[PDB]
């Protein structure tokens, strides 16, 4: 594993130091349908004209990015995504910009969000939840070894591919950082206590969030929920967790060590690092190399309906892609 | 049950990032 990560790091740093830029343009694609949405634009299923391949095009309105003060985070997202390479990370296939928008064109993952399947089915069995969890463990091992913090783990940001495996999307809050960092960002249910308490935090926030994800997958609801974000934060900070009746002893023990307020005690954050998690009883049946190699048979394979089927995705209202004749925010996004 | 309280709550749909 040490030699694997060493070469991964040389590969990543070459791309981090000289990023890809301007690798397509809007009129190379025909827009088909919205696959998903957010505050600063949207994701569309598109067909690339010359190859016929389908992609998921994330379109960000530069003026909305500036309004929500996400300039630097959007530059982080794209610089990081163009540089990384791991089986469970979605690939950025192209990127470009025009007078109005920023574009990141990814491989289209037609199985939909884990969030959809999780809410519909209700909850995942422990073997089903552990198969997904193991991929996230290996993915955070890889990201953290590049000094990247992910910061937005949740079922909404996990897509299920045609093999039943996970692809992590949405690097909007990902950041390359060697020290402590301070931005209040993430999703409320998934925030580690040290984020809420404004004291500076590091990569162990991702391992707390893996705790929240595993709990939610296996319970069907998160460990801390309330109608408003402020009431969510009060519960996280008190830190008391209750477990469903059906949770295994092994699972509850893993969760008490991930959802641990005390940094000196939180798994993934000790001297043994990720191996405290890999070697936990809950993961005893996990063959870590076979998961990396995608040799493990997936517990659920979304119904496949041909290239460009969107039936594993919700419907969304459809709006014009406006491109001004005046360049917006040209300086701010120069490096994009 | 916690499941009922969750299902009756206002946070069962896709959740937005904060900034
Ligand atoms: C963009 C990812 S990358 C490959 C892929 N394939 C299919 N659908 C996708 N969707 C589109 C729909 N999504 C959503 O609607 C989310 N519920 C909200 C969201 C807003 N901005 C984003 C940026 C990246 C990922 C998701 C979002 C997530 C992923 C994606």
């Amino acid at each position: 594993v040490k030699e694997f990560l060493a070469k991964a790091k040389e590969d990543f740093l070459k791309k981090w130091e000289t990023p890809s830029q301007n690798t397509a343009q809007l009129d190379q694609f025909d827009r088909i349908k919205t696959l998903g949405t957010g505050s600063f634009g949207r994701v569309m299923l598109v067909k690339h004209k010359e190859s016929g391949n389908h992609y998921a095009m994330k379109i960000l309105d530069k003026q909305k990015v500036v309004k929500l003060k996400q300039i630097e985070h959007t530059l982080n997202e794209k610089r990081i995504l163009q540089a990384v390479n791991f089986p469970f990370l979605v690939k950025l296939e192209f990127s470009f910009k025009d007078n109005s928008n920023l574009y990141m064109v990814m491989e289209y993952v037609a199985g939909g969000e884990m969030f959809s399947h999780l809410r519909r089915i209700g909850r995942f069995s422990e073997p089903h939840a552990r198969f997904y969890a193991a991929q996230i463990v290996l993915t955070f091992e890889y990201l953290h070894s590049l000094d990247l913090i992910y910061r937005d783990l949740k079922p909404e940001n996990l897509l299920i591919d045609q093999q039943g495996y996970i692809q992590v999307t949405d690097f909007g809050f990902a950041k390359r950082v060697k020290g402590r960092t301070w931005t209040l960002c993430g999703t409320p249910e998934y925030l580690a206590p040290e984020i809420i308490l404004s004291k500076g935090y590091n990569k162990a926030v991702d391992w707390w969030a893996l705790g929240v994800l595993i709990y939610e997958m296996a319970a069907g609801y998160p460990p801390f929920f309330a109608d408003q974000p402020i009431q969510i934060y009060e519960k996280i900070v008190s830190g008391k967790v209750r477990f469903p009746s059906h949770f295994s002893s092994d699972l509850k023990d893993l969760l008490r060590n991930l959802l641990q307020v005390d940094l000196t005690k939180r798994f993934g954050n000790l001297k043994n690092g990720v191996n405290d998690i890999k070697n936990h009883k809950w993961f005893a049946t996990t063959d870590w190399i076979a998961i990396y190699q995608r040799k493990v048979e997936a517990p659920f394979i979304p119904k496949f309906k041909g290239p460009g089927d969107t039936s594993n995705f919700d419907d969304y209202e459809e709006e014009e892609i406006r491109v001004s004749i005046n360049e917006k925010c040209g300086k701010e996004f120069t490096e994009f | 049950t916690t499941y009922a309280d969750f299902i009756a709550s206002g946070r069962t749909g896709r959740r937005n990032a904060i900034h």
